[PDB]
RNA sequence: AAAAAUUUAACACCCAUAGUAGGCCUAAAAGCAGCCACCAAUUAAGAAAGCGUUCAAGCUCAACACAAAAAA
RNA sequence: CUAGAGUCCAUAUCAACAAUAGGGCGACCUCGAUGGAUCAGGACAUCCCGAUGGUGCAGCCGCUAUUAAAGGU
């Protein structure tokens, strides 16, 4: 894992599933053990973006989800 | 369409 | 359609079936599953005797009695039935076999959230 | 496994699961938690 | 020890609630009695 | 008087077995039937407490500012109160359930979207957007959500648009 | 006012410490 | 003195004196010692039985180490060991305990449930059959089994029968059933019976 | 890592109070005694002072310092010595609101980066209220 | 309902959910099938209605989705699991003898061996005692030990 | 197996007795006709 | 009069800085060897309810936010 | 049940005061005729052989527990 990118709006509806995303995966307790690891959060379509340092690309958008499944499907792309 | 003492 | 019985609850593995062959150390004992996998006539045989009278006649209305595991009769048996009789327990229909004109005619009872994965 | 008729959880991870008609409590950091009813 | 029962006198009091169950009177009690053993007089006490 | 529970008699195990409490049965089971209305609940002190200083802080200060308090350690949480307090800022939380109404019956009702999850208030007299976004362009992982300059809505690059 | 809730909730705590004396 | 008082195991002077009778003192509710006194928690015995010297020196080893002096006390409700017991060749003193009697009781400026948490230890190692009780819990077991006879669509009860003798059924039922109303049996007592 | 813990002035090598305790941590016995001892004298010695050393993998010293602790520095103001034993009743120490009004000043540095003075006056006094001292007017 | 897709690039896509009959016989109900005088009016052999609170490969809704009785969602959970077995559901599977009214899993129960005397003799069960409260058309009460 | 010690309806350990449906049905019929009695002897 | 009933244990999520190792006694015992008081910074945190360290370090909790059975 | 042992530590093992369960003095039949050898039947509350948890189980040895009476002693 080398970047994690997350871009919502948050004056619209249905962003709450990727609001909540961010107080799980952007903190230090699970940034630690990539602390060479990139989070970077813009604000312009809730949608977030991870890189993989093998080149695996990941798209993951949140409309119709909820965080629940956003933090299972992290997990499964880990073992790539 | 149904009776209040209807039962399916 | 001896093979294809059911029984009512765990009667498969909690009901045993014990004889003795008179030597020493002869106690065996067998569960309905196993007794119905080594003999499929066996459960529906010892049934009847427990139930007939404890007397002579016993042995001989045994004797009047037929068994058959599968759907195959023979054809001197199957020649001189009568009657047949109504089976005691009512079959159970399963979820696919409920046609669409009972189905629907099943009315609904909740409403399922529209955001829910399932 | 140790035999007791009341099962207690002697740590946080001690999970309790009903398992072939018995409620077993199992445990992964202290094995020695492990007990059957 | 088992003697002979002193039966509350408070059993034999009329209520009005038994008085329309079981159809008597309490002005206009009835004149006669009609008794009948239903019970064997063996396994009782001989009084 | 026994200590081998007394066997008891035929005769009188049928009048105990008799005698045996019955409770009595509603017809329809209390808990099927439409429940009596809910009792509102007493106001507690915080409530209205909050309420006059979220007033009084909306209402006295010109630069009120949306953010989110992602999970950070109180060390750095305590510095970035001081970075911030470098250029007199103050910041202030408020819990986000009774926002809500306070929110929906005045004239700032556009906000409510912004208030779901955890927020951040930032709070400062002579708005100034140059120097905090600085502050916010080192940490990466702090985003602005959005606010309003002197009641007038904008999002995060509305507060950029102010900065320049 | 906000100091007499803060007490109050102090003796919150004070009643579960003594309720986690027996525990 | 918030701990509990030395029991000697035998009296120093025998005095063997008896009020009346034997055997009687087992069975039947307590007369004695059903309130609370100066006390909010204590242990309610639910069923008759004897104390012998090892029970009480028990009470010694498993309240006063669960103890503080200083915002908790108790004391002795049962008397001390004072009706023998003869052994034949193939001795020691119990006290007599009533259904309804209270063995220790318990207070100070602490709630029923830090007290509940040895209580019902001490209380399932009696003979008989007990449980930890409060001045709330007393009452409200009291009420709520009061409600029984109200709410109860049994039109048969105990005291209906035995006192009319309805099928001549005091042949079969002791004398002490009028006031036991069904509930007493032996030494065994049961509260969920009206 | 943090190992917040009281310095003595006066002592810059106890030996068994602090060799031992951070041999396990990995760190430099000599780079102690050099540094603080300069560090000692800039102000009034003979006072306990608090530490601000962080632990670092590439075995590295960085130590701040504020102002002193607060049980020798306040209980000097009074002239007392010794702690109090009841802590209760027992008192022998006694401080006015003038006297605090310069001892909350300096102490109101170790960013404690809180912007009212109320904030930094409250903390002491129930510190206070804990020793065996009186506040006066 | 909502079903994720995925092809790396992932999407939740609402279709078709269905609804509620809009006449319901006792209204006023907090509750499913407690609204349509079907407290004690269904069995294990009810597909149709059990049909309804199960995950498509064979488990259970949650309580706070269907809003059941909490004595009522413990019935329903033990007749489905008693038709899963029986062999009513076939379309539910997850990822030879046939049986009805089971209560206990069949790989979980001890052949008894050496049953009591008359007095103290141990009963092999059928059906659930949960199904109790289930009206009976036959005044003999339903027979939960054989 | 299923030995009782001593006697079967005598004795310290005796074999256990439990009422049925109708031992009940009997007895409040018959409660009920002393009812019936109780009432006709009050007058 | 007369037919026994009964089948029992899932479970919180998140979060944590600080006047300070609160003073006394103790080789030193820090919220937790013992004792005396038990305030107070901060949106919100016991001068500490449990484990843990010779002692410290380390962890959770509290606070803000979200009912058994076995013999030939 | 969790006082107390086991350096720490109830529950690797041991175990206090107690509590709950299960096992096999009376005169009821008979007053008219113990050891070893041999052959053994049965229970498991398992001495050995087998399978599996825990351990203050590194490995060999051990301790404790679950299951197992086909075989030997
Ligand atoms: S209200 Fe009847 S099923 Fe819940
Ligand atoms: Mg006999
Ligand atoms: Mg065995
Ligand atoms: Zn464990």
């Amino acid at each position: 894992v080398k970047q994690v990118r997350v871009q919502f709006c948050p004056f619209e509806k249905n962003v709450e599933s990727t609001r909540t995303f961010l107080q799980t995966v952007s903190s230090e307790k699970v940034r630690s053990t990539n602390l060479n690891c990139s989070v970077i959060a813009d604000v312009r379509e809730p949608c977030v973006d991870v890189l993989f340092g093998d080149g695996h690309r990941l798209i993951m958008r949140g409309a119709h989800l909820t965080a629940l499944e956003m933090l299972t499907a992290f997990a499964s792309h880990i073992r790539a | 369409s149904y009776l209040p003492g209807y039962v399916p | 359609n001896t093979r294809h019985i059911a029984f009512s609850g765990n009667k498969w593995e909690q009901k045993v079936y014990s004889s003795h062959t008179g030597y020493p150390g002869g106690f065996r004992q067998v569960t309905a599953a196993q007794l119905h996998l080594r003999d499929p006539v066996a459960i529906v045989k010892l049934a009847i005797y427990g139930m007939l009278p404890k007397n002579l006649h016993r042995r001989t209305m045994m004797e009047r009695l037929h068994l058959f595991p599968d759907e195959y009769i023979p054809e001197d048996i199957l020649k001189n039935l009568v009657e047949e009789l109504p089976q005691p327990r009512k079959i159970p229909k399963r979820l696919d076999e409920y046609t669409q004109e009972e189905i629907d005619a099943f009315p609904r009872l909740w409403t399922p959230p529209e955001d829910y994965r399932l | 496994f140790k035999n007791k008729t009341v099962l207690k959880k002697r740590c946080k991870d001690c999970y309790l699961v009903k398992r072939r008609g018995r409620w077993y409590v199992y445990c992964k950091t202290h094995p020695r938690h492990k007990q059957r009813q | 020890k088992f003697t002979r029962s002193r039966i509350p006198e408070k059993v034999f009091q009329a209520s009005p609630e038994d008085h329309e169950k079981y159809g008597g009177d309490p002005q206009n009690p009835h004149k006669l009695h009609i008794v009948t053993r239903i019970k064997s007089t063996r396994r009782r006490p001989y009084w | 008087v026994t200590r081998h529970r007394r066997v008891m008699h035929f005769q009188r195990q049928k009048l105990m077995a008799v005698t045996e409490y019955i409770p009595p049965k509603p017809a329809i089971h209390p808990s099927c039937l439409p429940s009596p209305p809910s009792p509102p609940q007493e106001e507690i002190g915080l409530i209205r407490l909050l309420r006059r200083e979220i007033a009084a802080v909306f209402q006295d200060n010109r630069m009120i500012a949306v953010c989110q308090n992602v999970a950070l350690s109180a060390e750095d949480k305590l510095l970035m109160r001081h970075q911030l307090r470098k250029h007199k800022i103050l910041m202030k939380v408020f819990p986000n359930q009774v926002l809500k109404p306070f929110l929906e019956d005045s004239k700032y009702q556009n906000l409510l979207p912004l208030f779901v999850g955890h927020n951040m208030l930032l709070v400062s007299e002579e708005p100034k957007v140059k120097e905090m976004v600085r502050i916010l362009r080192t940490v990466p992982f702090l985003p602005l959500l959005g606010g309003c300059i002197d009641d007038t809505i904008l999002s995060r690059q509305g507060f950029i648009n102010y900065s320049k | 006012s906000r100091e007499y809730w803060r007490r109050l909730r102090k003796q919150n705590i004070w009643r579960h410490n003594r309720l986690s004396k027996n525990k | 003195k918030p701990k509990l008082r030395f029991i000697e195991r035998a009296p120093l002077v025998p005095k063997v004196r008896r009020e009346p009778k034997n055997l009687s003192d087992i069975r039947g509710p307590s007369t004695e010692a059903t309130e609370f006194t100066e006390g909010n928690f204590a242990i309610l015995a639910l069923g008759g039985g004897y104390l012998h010297w090892g029970h009480f020196e028990m009470m010694r080893l498993t309240i006063n180490r669960s103890m503080d002096p200083k915002n908790m006390f108790a004391i002795w409700r049962v008397p001390a060991p004072f009706k023998p017991i003869t052994r034949k060749s193939v001795d020691h003193y119990v006290t007599p305990v009533k259904a309804g009697r209270l063995v220790v009781e318990m207070g100070g400026r602490c709630e029923f449930e830090e007290v509940q948490g040895f209580l019902d230890q001490v209380a399932h190692k009696l003979p008989f059959a007990a449980k930890a009780v409060s001045r709330g819990t007393l009452e409200k077991m009291r009420k709520d089994q009061e409600e029984r006879e109200r709410n109860n669509q049994n039109p048969w009860t105990f005291e209906r029968i035995a006192t009319a003798n309805m099928l001549g059924i005091r042949k079969v039922l002791s004398p002490y059933d009028l006031t036991h109303k069904g509930k007493y049996w032996g030494k065994f007592y049961m509260p969920k019976r009206v | 890592g943090v190992i917040r813990a009281i310095v003595r002035a006066g002592l810059a090598m106890p030996g068994p109070p602090l060799g031992p305790v951070l041999g396990q941590r990995g760190v430099s016995i000599n780079q102690f005694c050099k540094e603080f001892n300069e560090r000692t004298k800039d102000i009034k010695e003979g006072i306990p002072l608090p530490t601000k050393i962080l632990v670092k993998p590439d075995r590295t010293f960085e130590i701040k310092i504020g102002q002193p602790t607060v049980s020798y520095f306040l209980k000097a103001a009074a002239g007392i010595e010794k702690g109090a034993r009841q802590t209760g009743k027992e008192v022998a120490g006694l401080v006015t609101l003038k006297h605090v009004y310069e001892i909350a000043r300096i102490k109101a540095q170790d960013e404690l980066q809180d912007v009212p003075l109320s904030s930094v006056v409250r903390s002491i006094i129930g510190s206070a209220r804990s020793l065996g001292i009186r506040v006066v007017k | 309902f909502r079903e994720v897709v995925e092809t790396t690039i992932i999407e939740g896509r609402i279709t078709a959910t269905p609804k509620e009959s809009p006449n319901p016989p006792n209204p006023s109900g907090q509750c499913p099938i407690c609204r349509w005088n079907l407290k004690h009016k269904y069995n294990y052999d009810d597909v149709l209605l059990l049909s309804q609170f199960i995950r498509p490969h064979g488990g259970m809704l949650p309580r706070k989705i269907t809003g059941l009785c909490q004595e009522e969602h413990r019935k329903i959970e033990e007749c489905v699991k008693m038709a899963h077995r029986a062999g009513l559901l076939p379309n539910h599977r997850p990822r030879q003898l046939n049986r009805y009214l089971t209560r206990w899993a069949p790989g979980s129960v001890k052949p008894i061996y050496k049953k009591g005397p008359r007095w103290n003799r141990v009963r092999m069960p059928v059906g659930s005692p949960l199904l109790r409260d289930n009206v009976c058309y036959s005044r003999t009460p339903w027979k939960l030990y054989h | 197996r299923g030995r009782i010690p001593g006697r079967q309806w005598i004795g310290k350990h005796r074999r256990p007795r439990f009422v049925s449906l109708r031992a009940k049905q009997n007895m409040i019929r018959r409660l009920e006709i002393e009812a019936e009695n109780h009432y006709w002897l009050s007058m």
